[PDB]
RNA sequence: GCUUGAGUCUCGUAGAGGGGGGUAGAAUUCCAGGUGUAGCGGUGAAAUGCGUAGAGAUCUGGAGGAAUACCGGUGGCGAAG
RNA sequence: AGGACCGAACCGACUAAUGUCGAAAAAUUAGCGGAUGACUUGUGGCUGGGGGUGAAAGGCCAAUCAAACCGGGAGAUAGCU
RNA sequence: GCUCGCCGGAAGACCAAGGGUUCCUGUCCAACGUUAAUCGGGGCAGGGUGAGUCGACCCCUAAGGCGAGGCCGAAAGGCGUAGUCGAUGGGAAACAGGUUAAUAUUCCUGUACUUGGUGUUACUGCGAAGGGGGGACGGAGAAGGCUAUGUUGGCCGGGCGACGGUUGUCCCGGUUUAAGCGUGUAGGCUGGUUUUCCAGGCAAAUCCGGAAAAUCAAGGCUGAGGCGUGAUGACGAGGCACUACGGUGCUGAAGCAACAAAUGCCCUGCUUCCAGGAAAAGCCUCUAAGCAUCAGGUAACAUCAAAUCGUACCCCAAACCGACACAGGUGGUCAGGUAGAGAAUACCAAGGCGCUUGAGAGAACUCGGGUGAAGGAACUAGGCAAAAUGGUGCCGUAACUUCGGGAGAAGGCACGCUGAUAUGUAGGUGAGGUCCCUCGCGGAUGGAGCUGAAAUCAGUCGAAGAUACCAGCUGGCUGCAACUGUUUAUUAAAAACACAGCACUGUGCAAACACGAAAGUGGACGUAUACGGUGUGACGCCUGCCCGGUGCCGGAAGGUUAAU
RNA sequence: AAUUCCUUGUCGGGUAAGUUCCGACCUGCACGAAUGGCGUAAUGAUGGCCAGGCUGUCUCCACCCGAGACUCAGUGAAAUUGAACUCGCUGUGAAGAUGCAGUGUACCCGCGGCAAGACGGAAAGACCCCGUGAACCUUUACUAUAGCUUGACACUGAACA
RNA sequence: CUUUAAUGUUUGAUGUUCUAACGUUGACCCGUAAUCCGGGUUGCGGACAGUGUCUGGUGGGUAGUUUGACUGGGGCGGUC
RNA sequence: CGCGGGGUGGAGCAGCCUGGUAGCUCGUCGGGCUCAUAACCCGAAGGUCGUCGGUUCAAAUCCGGCCCCCGCAACCA
């Protein structure tokens, strides 16, 4: 068969990128707890 | 020309074609074209608001104005063509002043002849002028609602609006569906019935002649689940309810007329 | 070859011969409005139906369809219908 | 010309065996269906939880669907074990 | 290293995607590899990715996202204009050879090409978010001309050969060359040019569109390949010379004819049919507000710039996704020889590997199969599994039918090799010679060479000649569904769903319906031969009775009747 | 009959043999003319039956060739498991005994096998019931509501019949 | 008190006309090259339509739940 | 195994419900109309109200036994 993960940095980063989160009100809200937890991968990027 | 191909295979057996060499065997006039995005029945919120729409071959937007305000200007019908946007053939008219215009083509109109617009016109199959010059009992088409609006009714194949009386400022009209409705006598229309009238005798024959058109199958509600439609369920293929729409509205008899501001104009109903 | 067979041309006659496109008139129905009212219609008789939500009758206007009163005659035309 | 015929790459999964702690959290093998079409497919977008989508099975929505998932109400309640 | 076996439309050779040094070298074995391991994609140390011509960034748009004001909504926020972004789209320009442990259309040598800036000279009027043309396009089908490439032969080089022949119609190896420029064929398209006028292109216009005159018959556009040039250059088999025994330096013959022939090219063609087949910019050009001793544009010439990023390796897999070094899935390009219609299949070339447990044993049993006496479904839920029919040309071919089909129906014959007709035919291609000429990539004519079906006759070989891989079981009755198709991915592929047709009914456009608290949208930039809801499901003959109950619509006089 | 309960209905055909099949008789428990009826060429990885062909499916399997099973060396799991000195039968018993009693039998311990039991292993039975549990679906179950629709009032005025 | 009649006066239901509210996905202009929009002329309808408050009806399109127990197992039945 | 309704001249139905008086059509017998039958018109008769018991002013009526008919049942793994 085929596993459900055919990666694409363009497709990924366009929906889960830094600007993708800062695009909406909600993204900035979610990043709040992430900055509170201080997880290095705030937004999966370089 | 109507015809049915010999049965070399079921499907090509039930096709009814309407071909006519009068039509331009080439391409449309490029300098009068604007693109057209096929929407796929989606709204600004991307939800498919209306079913039975999907696919369809790449139909581009041919520009067809309907106002016909080239007054005092005689014209020449250059060539005849077909457009999937409408269901009746289009007439490519060549003006005297070096202008062109894609407009509706009547029945007795043959390319190469002469048509026109203006208030110096005659009762000819293709002349566009206000109705206040048009005689009682005329067979008109491409009529408007408000003068200058351009065009509202009788734009499909083999259609016509029957004008009865012209009392006062309002003109007594007879709609195709039998709805005698009023209008301001000063609307610009064109004399003659809409051509390509043999379009009605054309029957697909195949499912392809529906899908590449853009039509997407009408699944019967009773065949659906009870959870996703007012019908569905029952291990015996039974209806047992009152025939309604997928949204509770009673079908097969239910007057859905409600605007209240055109009732004055609506005189005699469709009985 | 001829001509009393038959056919053709020159000039006129009669006509519901056929096909296509417009139009007129009375009448019948329906829709709307004014007047008015308990019957209307029907049959050998009665009834179903229609009617007090106000018909029929009557006047006016309008929208339509089909057939062409009298002329009409064992008259006319056509191969027949 | 053909939702035309046969049959490969391609898409699919009717039949049987192997397998079932396997090679694999549904595959391999030998036969098959369609294969110029309502076709297949890459890249790239929009439609979303009582809503989306549906050639309509109550199937599909990241191996999870008669209502996905993360956190929080919530240490929910349990005449039950 | 010498043999064997394997794929060879791949288990090969290059890229995108996605990974992230897994590439190369030295060294090492505890731990990673299901075994050992001085081996490796493992540990440690070092090195490697070189661009004006590749891709991207860039320029300009599509689906669609964001979206100043604006409309709207408790707030959050939603839609949308101008604009601004976004390829799988389009838009300028490079190929060959050699070199490295690893990279090179990027380095070096040789040979070409593109867009801009400043400057110089000589001329000339230029100039927009505006207009026009171009860009710019569908599916299938058939044909002509070629190329990649391959084959035979000629020529050159070497050998003439460990068991019989082999100086001869013998054998093997090589026989390779681009970008660009010039020429500008085959082929395809279109009547050019000149004058005048104009309610047209938001304005204008010499550009385009239109209507009348005029002259003459071509001009122009576009265009694979061939031929010259590129190139007395490069490369090139084999020798000539030293071994760190891995390789390097040097030298260098022939280098073409002919035939066959792509899914590649002309073709972003042509014919035809229908379901009628993007956009903007670059480019060319006309001008507005205007500026003309200017500024700019055209042409020739010199010179300078062409930035940044990726560039290793894997890339149908031990390096991507699957927890694994996992019998699976992952797009595009190239793709030889013989047989064969064929990219099927079988065996080989190039190239890469034998799969990261082996060695003995050969019992029951299990699995992948071979063969099988007499019989031929007696097995069983059931002809399921196996077996078998299986190719080409031709002959012949029923019930039925919508007169297309049924059908390759069923059921049969000939098939190898050699010679001959004929030192390999019909056919195809085609040089030289000849003639002519509006002289070139020319037209007729002419026929060598090369390549190559098939038919007939005769002879012969074996049990068998489609001898292998490959490759339909058929006939009949009958239910249902029309048929192609779709679906429960992970037990149901069917009679279910879909289906074209048909019927009713709703809808007169700010249309019904639908998402959305609203705006706004889809419907449709369509409008009754149109669109929405529902039912049934090709075609053929037809589709009766009932308005009681329920639902819907019409009529509203009267009874009952909320708020006020 | 994809429909017919009774039932294997009845008659004829196919077979030596026919609960199925094919064609008909109508006694249609309970077909029915758009929740379409009846036929139907072509078509079908469709349901059923029969025949010919061909064969190991079968009467009844036999042999042989490979990948394992067996041996050796290296590597090294697994579900599961209260504890073990872990035999059969008869009977009894929380009711089918490896463990109690009676009695028979049996050296201790491995290997290759085969599968009757240890009510063997996996899944806190998916069946029935229960819980004043849950979950959606349904309608002429109860109560609200979206939407549609009516009227009064507001935005909303000025003149005559 | 009933039947009626002229008038003053106080409200209501309809018919018709008008233009200023309002509507305007009619034409046109400017902001502005801009199919949004605002305003400006005009044309076309018309105190309608539409929205708000109140209210009657309809109403499974939507939502929250009920839907008994005993019962020689349940259900049907019967009974309380 | 259960539940509901019915049982009335030769036939089909009334009346029952809510208690005193038993009706309609056809049929049977007969007369008439026509030459005859039929149809038609008129008169009369024809009902232990399935059977027995109880009880209240009577029993077709209210109730309790037995027999008979129609529909549903022969159910969940």
């Amino acid at each position: 068969m085929k596993r459900t993960f055919q990666p694409s940095v363009l497709k990924r980063n366009r929906s889960h990128g830094f600007r993708a989160r800062m695009a909406t009100k909600n993204g900035r809200q979610v990043l709040a707890r992430r900055r509170a937890k201080g997880r290095a991968r705030l937004t999966v990027s370089k | 020309a109507v015809v049915k191909c010999k049965p070399t295979s079921p499907g090509r057996r039930h096709v009814v074609k309407v071909v006519n060499p009068e039509l331009h065997k080439g391409k449309p006039f490029a300098p009068l074209l604007e693109k057209n995005s096929k929407s796929g029945g989606r709204n600004n919120n991307g939800r498919i608001t209306t079913r039975h729409i999907g696919g369809g071959h790449k139909q581009a937007y041919r520009i067809v104005d309907f106002k016909r305000n080239k007054d005092g200007i005689p014209a020449v019908v250059e060539r005849l063509e077909y457009d999937p946007n409408r269901s009746a053939n289009i007439a490519l008219v060549l003006y005297k002043d070096g202008e062109r215009r894609y407009i509706l083509a009547p029945k007795g109109l043959k390319a190469g002849d002469q048509i026109q617009s203006g208030v110096d016109a005659a009762i000819k199959p293709g002349n566009t002028l206000p109705m206040r010059n048009i005689p009682v009992g005329s067979t008109v088409h491409n009529v408007e609602m408000k003068p200058g609006k351009g065009g509202q009714l009788a734009r499909s194949a083999g259609t016509y609006v029957q004008i009865v009386a012209r009392d006062g400022a309002y003109v007594t009209l007879r709609l195709r569906s039998g709805e005698m409705r009023k209008v301001e006598a000063d609307c610009r229309a064109t004399l003659g019935e809409v051509g390509n009238a043999e379009h009605m005798l054309r029957v697909l024959g195949k499912a392809g002649a529906a899908r590449w058109r853009g039509v997407r199958p009408t699944v019967r509600g009773t065949a659906m689940n009870p959870v996703d439609h007012p019908h569905g369920g029952g291990e015996g293929r039974n209806f047992g309810k009152h025939p309604v729409t997928p949204w509770g509205v009673q079908t097969k008899g239910k007057k859905t007329r409600s605007n209240k501001r055109t009732d004055k104009f609506i005189v005699r109903r469709r009985s």
